[PDB]
RNA sequence: AAAAACCGUAAAUCCUAUCUUUUAAAGGAAGGAGAAGUCGUAACAAGGUUUCCGUAGGUGAACCUGCGGAAGGAUCAU
RNA sequence: UUCAAAGAAUCAUUCUUUUUAAAAUCCGGAUUUGUUACUUUGAGUAAAUUAGAGUGUUCAAAGCAAACAGUUAAAGCAUUGUGUUUGAAUACUAUAGCAUGGAAUAACAAAAUUGAACAAGCU
RNA sequence: AAGGAAUUAUAACAAAGAAGUAACACGUAAAGUGUGUAUCAAUCGAGUUUCUGACCUAUCAGCUUUUGAUGUUAGGGUAUUGGCCUAACAUGGCUAUGACGGGUAACGGGGAAUUAGAGUUCGAUUCCGGAGAGGGAGCCUGAGAAAUAGCUACCACAUCUAAGGAAGGCAGCAGGCGCGUAAAUUACCCAAUUCUAAAGAAGAGAGGUAGUGACAAGAAAUA
């Protein structure tokens, strides 16, 4: 674990067959299709995979469509300006900082505060590296709370 | 975290010839390892091994023929001039007569005496006895 | 003189070891001026003589368009894009624009065809022949005259012409 | 691990370390410190002349009992007061208590040598005759 | 003061003179001439260490006081006076005439040569000046300006050069397969046909050499001497004719014998 | 605005008058823009349209600096060998160039300069050739082999 | 030609200032060495208050005491 | 991220030859294809020192000389005259720079809220 | 007609324009030479200049910029480039990959010692380069000097003087005092090696030869 001394290996490992099973029924344009649906809901890409492997037939988006689904809401233009992992951080960040206003004292907090702080500097980092952020991006503590929607 | 996988691969080798296994997990494979590997079967130290394809970095498992008294990398690969390797070959392998101090060479991975005989020296990958 | 004695870019004080080697030679300006013609030598490296101008007046000044030239009295300097100083000085140097006595080239052409080898076609300037009509034109200098000795220049032209009189704007 | 970084790229933090840690080293640390120059009486040499100042009686370390003969003398070189041994069964007496003596160190670098409390230097010829000469006998006299 | 410097250090004297280290402090410095010192080699040591005919530096001044030594068929009484790459000596007494070659080895030899053929001597053109009214002039390695030089004259090439008159026969130009010689470093004796020119855009252009073992060798072009078409050379070489052996074979020579 | 200076920015080599604006090639390969050909601006040490011609070495950099006027600074990054350790190590040098506009030029931009002659007290070079590049941290601190 | 004036190189001298380097000094306060000197007994054993840590106050001196730590404890243990 | 495959020689191994895709070039045949590190060949460097070849300075340290034939001529080669063979090698001259063969190992560059390849048409 | 690249060679036109092209001296060679002379090229070089490469110190972390620090423009100057200098305008430049200071009992390198291999130390000292001629500074001559057995000046030493003036610079060779642990003859010669000259024939403390020399190095008595 990057930050903690956890060292769990707690993994989804996907099975060896990548060319989607047999009795998956569902053509790709109409699993496409309920994605947008979706995304359009308000949900984000890990949530839709999850949804889309829990309520419909479907275990990997991957292997009925060519593509990821991060690449098909691109595609479909419905992609978040700022990537999913980061906007969470970014959110669990901007929740720390009102807890901290709100109250003082708290010490850990404090400390798993600059600990998020710099995992966000990381992954910001890292997007901006590619193109997923903009290079006039730095995260701000005061900014913050806006960034989110 | 893993850096060179081929290190702790020749490690893991090394510690189950000391135990005296059989066979041996080689955990993640690589091209390099593989043409370690295959030098080493073609000088005798190993027995035929099984890569295993997964859908990720394969597995290799090999077979041993309680053969090797030791194998290893020699990190940092540092270049080496053809002029240079007899003194590195003297620091490192124990006789002139046997071990070999393998180069991954413009002309594909060879050891020393390979090298001499091509001409070209290389980056040192490692060793066995 | 032309030498070292200076910051080293990072702004660290070169601590000399030599000392001034004599081929840095820095030998000191010329400030050429308006006059009757008056010229030192002054003995440069392998005998090489250069010609120290101090005063001048009669310069070969060229007229671009028509590609000739004619020695004239220079009869006032005007403008010096390094200094004003030197201009109240009346200092001829290497990019002076000055006032040619400028009866010799009108003369020249009048000469040649009508009045104010020939590809002529081009046919003068309105402000050049404005100028002209008074008498005295502008005209940059070429020549070093602090190292050639010679006020050699040629007349200011069209756009470049322009340009100095709008820098000369009088106005206040 | 090594503890040492072991790059390729390496050689900067390689090369640091060792420069600061070669002044942990004592003798190096001897031989580089300025201070070899300032604090010392023969100012890095082999020998110096020295006139005598006193002769004088130095008790030995406890477990030996002996009052060793020395000679405490200003360098001429330096203005430097020392105390020197003088070797010989008898040669205390072989100077005189102002004599032009060439005094050498003892063998131990600057480290004092043996039963002597901190003399650190061994008078060695006397009115240019060799101390050794003089207390062999056959081979000279001392002049004056 | 500091100004240029009049004496050269017998240690520091160009190896192919081969002077002694012991056998005195001083080498003779070339005087300015027609040569490159370090290409080049003064009469004295001519006279003195390599025919023997003197062997003092006062012997060598008295010889080349009687005007019986010429260079280029012109005499000389300069002691000190560069001969370099090519240069005919005719020395009158003996009416010996000797070529200067290289060995090889870097080394002068004077090769003795025939009345005939030493009229002619071999000069590579270097540059080739325009000069006033339009006047081609190429300037040889010789320090000599041909002026009024055959307009197919490229900047390389070789020209077969009259002494007698100052005029040229014939010139060679520097192909793909020409015979040449070299004049500088390891493989300077070397004699071969050119294999192939590289033509490097802002640097040295290095050529590629083929011998009569078919031993290939680099060479910077700079310092290559055209000698010859494919076929036959327009000079004499000397015994060896520029063969530089291996080190083994010329031993194995050296045993057989 | 083209001339911005108290005197004339003129371009010698131009010839106004008779004849049938004045650039170079510059050589080594390397393609004069078509802002130098097209696009008036005088340069007196452009490499193409100005009067000094690129010989000696040729180096690619990084610049790291626009500030100057017509003027860029590249950092050149390499790796030094020290044989104790037979290792190497990161080591640089900023070698002021002048530009020239008709290279638009953003930092972290990779260029490749000629030398040329001495055109002011530290600028020994220009640059011929402008590879864009895109830069994230400080063009300080990327290491570019080269 | 001397002489003069003005820039410009600019020695040298003096005045500061700063820095570096040796170097004096009443006294102060350490250190090391020595001598079978005075006063205790601190430590080593449960060393006769286990020891030791950090910190604070104390006290002729070793040291004592408080607070929280440690076992390098005299307990691997209900 | 092109892995491999087959044939001939030698004492299971060594060294060699041939082909297995795609694009551009040349009269169905034949021949170019990221950058740098790294490596290989070179090139270019003063010698003295160093390693090193030759050479009985009486040895050796040396030095860069020498050897050979003869109580005085033969022999050679020159058209009576002319001694002859020679030697003073080679390697070292960075860590940078120069060119260079390169298949491995490294980097980096190229690469989808979309990127370029052709065939047709219009300017 | 080149060069990778030209405002290059070159050619023409319009203007200026140095210096020169023998008012010289031998008597030679198979008609020649010496001396001099414009430009070009070569050469002996030199200056600048690119890149890369150095020891100790962070108890030196911020430096550089009115005093050019970084750049642009125009000039001046130079043999030529260049803040090299001037003027005008920008606000740059270097830095934890150690800038800037400090130290070095530091000239650099070729090399030396010692190492199996790495390395560590040394390199005043045979060669190359730099610098300096008591200390700074300034000039003249000349192709080349910021020369020092050239000159001017000041400072610091110091010699002769009839007291008015005058000359002087061994880090050339010897030699002397001093300092010092610490180091040779006021020798002979231009014979060799070289240089300079009006150039065999003269000079040369350059250089060589001896003298002193247990610095080192080699061989080798005392049977
Ligand atoms: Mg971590
Ligand atoms: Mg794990
Ligand atoms: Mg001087
Ligand atoms: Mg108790
Ligand atoms: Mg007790
Ligand atoms: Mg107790
Ligand atoms: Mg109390
Ligand atoms: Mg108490
Ligand atoms: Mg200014
Ligand atoms: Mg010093
Ligand atoms: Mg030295
Ligand atoms: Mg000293
Ligand atoms: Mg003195
Ligand atoms: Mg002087
Ligand atoms: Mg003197
Ligand atoms: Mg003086
Ligand atoms: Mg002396
Ligand atoms: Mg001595
Ligand atoms: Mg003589």
């Amino acid at each position: 674990r990057m930050y903690g001394k956890g060292k769990g290996i707690s993994s989804s490992t996907l099975p060896y067959k990548r060319k989607q099973p047999s009795w998956l029924k569902q053509k790709p344009s109409e699993i496409e299709d309920a994605i947008i649906k979706l995304a359009k809901k308000g949900q984000t890409p890990s949530q839709i995979g999850a949804t889309l492997r829990d309520n419909y037939g479907i275990p990997q988006v991957k292997s009925v469509t060519g593509n990821k689904i991060l690449r098909i809401l691109r595609a479909q233009g419905i992609a978040t300006t700022i990537p999913e992992d980061l906007y969470f951080l970014i959110k669990k960040a901007v929740s720390m900082r009102k807890h901290l206003e709100k109250n003082k004292k708290d010490k850990d907090c404090k400390f798993r505060l600059i600990l998020t702080e710099s995992k966000i500097h990381r992954i910001s980092r890292y997007y901006k590296r590619k193109k997923l952020l903009p290079s006039n991006w730095k995260y701000q503590s005061s900014t913050a709370s806006a960034l989110i929607a | 975290v893993r850096m060179s996988v081929l290190a702790d691969c020749l490690k893991t080798i090394n510690n189950a010839e000391k135990r005296g296994r059989r066979q041996v997990l080689i955990r993640p494979s690589s091209k390099v390892v593989i043409k370690f590997l295959q030098y080493m079967q073609k000088k005798g130290y190993i027995g035929s091994f099984e890569i295993v394809d997964d859908h990720r970095s394969g597995k290799i498992v090999v077979n041993l023929l309680g053969r090797i008294n030791k194998c290893a990398v020699i990190s940092p690969r540092y270049d080496v001039k053809l002029d240079e390797i007899e003194k590195i070959i003297t620091s490192i392998l124990p006789s002139r007569l046997f071990g070999h101090l393998i180069l991954t060479t413009p002309y594909g991975i060879m050891d020393h005496e390979e090298a001499r005989r091509k001409h070209t020296g290389g980056k040192v990958l490692g060793f066995f006895f | 003189r032309d030498g070292r004695h200076k910051l080293r870019l990072t702004g660290g004080k070169k601590k000399i070891h030599k000392k001034k080697r004599k081929y840095e030679l820095g030998r000191p300006p010329s400030n050429t001026k308006l006059g009757s013609r008056q010229v030192h030598v002054v003995r440069g490296r392998g005998r090489n003589y250069k010609y120290r101008a101090i005063k001048l007046d009669s310069g070969s000044f060229s007229w671009p368009t028509f590609g000739i030239s004619k020695n004239t009295r220079i009869i006032d300097v005007v403008y010096n894009a390094s200094n004003n100083e030197l201009v109240r000085t009346k200092t001829l140097v290497k990019n002076c624009i000055v006032v040619i006595d400028s009866h010799p080239f009108t003369t020249w052409y009048e000469n040649t065809f009508g009045t104010t080898k020939i590809g002529k076609s081009k046919n003068i300037d309105p402000l050049l022949l404005e100028q002209f009509k008074q008498g005295r034109v502008l005209a940059c200098i070429s020549s070093r005259p602090g190292q050639c000795g010679k006020a050699d220049g040629y007349i200011i032209e069209g756009d470049e012409l322009l340009f100095y009189k709008r820098k000369m704007d009088k106005r206040n | 691990g090594s503890g040492k970084p072991s790059g390729l790229r390496a050689a900067r933090k390689l090369r640091i370390r060792r420069r600061t840690q070669r002044w942990a080293d004592k003798s190096y640390k001897k031989s580089h410190l300025g201070t070899r120059w300032k604090s010392n009486p023969f100012r890095g040499s082999s020998h110096a002349k020295g006139i005598v100042v006193e002769k004088v009686a130095i008790e030995a370390k406890q477990p030996n009992s002996a009052y060793r003969k020395c000679v405490r003398v200003q360098l001429i070189k330096n203005g430097k007061k020392i105390t020197a041994f003088v070797p010989g069964d008898g040669c205390l007496n072989f100077i005189d208590e102002n004599d032009e003596v060439l005094v050498s160190g003892f063998g131990r670098s600057g480290h004092s040598v043996g039963d002597l409390p901190g003399v650190k230097f061994k008078v060695v010829k006397v009115a240019r005759v060799s101390l050794l000469a003089l207390f062999k006998e056959k081979k000279e006299k001392p002049r004056s | 003061g500091k100004g240029i410097k009049k004496h050269l250090k017998r240690v520091n004297a160009p190896s192919h003179w081969m002077l002694n280290k012991m056998g005195g402090q001083y080498a003779p410095k070339t005087s300015s001439g027609p040569h490159k010192l370090l290409e080049s080699i003064p009469l004295v040591i001519l006279l003195r260490n390599r025919l023997k005919y003197a062997l003092t530096f006062d012997e060598v001044k008295m010889i080349l006081i009687q005007k019986i030594v010429k260079v280029d068929n012109k005499v000389r009484t300069d002691c000190t006076f560069p001969v370099g790459l090519m240069d005919v000596i005719h020395i009158t007494k003996s009416n010996e005439y000797f070529r200067l070659l290289y060995d090889i080895k870097g080394r002068f030899v004077p090769h003795r040569i025939t009345n005939e053929e030493s009229k002619y001597k071999l000069c590579k053109v270097k540059k080739i000046l325009l000069r006033k009214g339009r006047l081609s002039i190429a300037v040889t390695h010789d320090g000599r300006s041909i002026p009024y030089i055959h307009p197919d004259v490229k900047v390389n090439d070789t020209v077969r050069l009259d002494l007698e008159t100052g005029k040229v026969l014939e010139h060679l130009k520097f192909q793909v397969g020409s015979l040449v010689m070299v004049t500088a470093g390891h493989s300077v004796g070397r004699v071969g046909v050119i294999s192939s020119i590289d033509k490097n855009m802002g640097t040295y252009d290095i050529i590629h050499v083929k011998d009569s073992r078919n031993k290939v060798f680099a060479t910077r072009l700079s310092n290559v001497f055209v000698i010859g078409d494919n076929t036959k050379p327009y000079i004499s070489l000397p015994r060896e004719k520029g063969i530089k052996l291996d080190i083994i074979e010329e031993r194995r020579n050296r045993l057989k014998a | 605005d083209v001339q911005h200076e108290r005197a004339y920015q003129k371009q010698e080599g131009a010839s106004f008058f008779n004849s049938k604006r004045y650039w170079k090639k510059v050589g080594l390969g390397f393609a004069t823009p078509k802002e130098a050909k097209e696009g008036v601006y005088v340069d007196k040490k452009c490499p193409f349209t100005g009067n000094v011609s690129i010989r000696g070495r040729i180096l690619k950099g990084m610049v790291i600096s626009n500030k100057m006027k017509r003027t860029i600074i590249i950092r050149r990054n390499y790796l030094h060998y020290v044989k104790k350790y037979n290792r190497f190590e990161k080591r640089h040098k900023n070698i002021p160039c002048h530009c020239s506009p008709c290279f638009d030029v953003k930092e972290g931009d990779i260029v490749t300069v000629g030398q040329c002659r001495p055109l002011s007290k530290t600028v020994r070079f220009n640059v011929l050739h402008v590879e864009k590049h895109q830069i994230f941290g400080s063009a300080r601190k990327q290491f570019v082999l080269f």
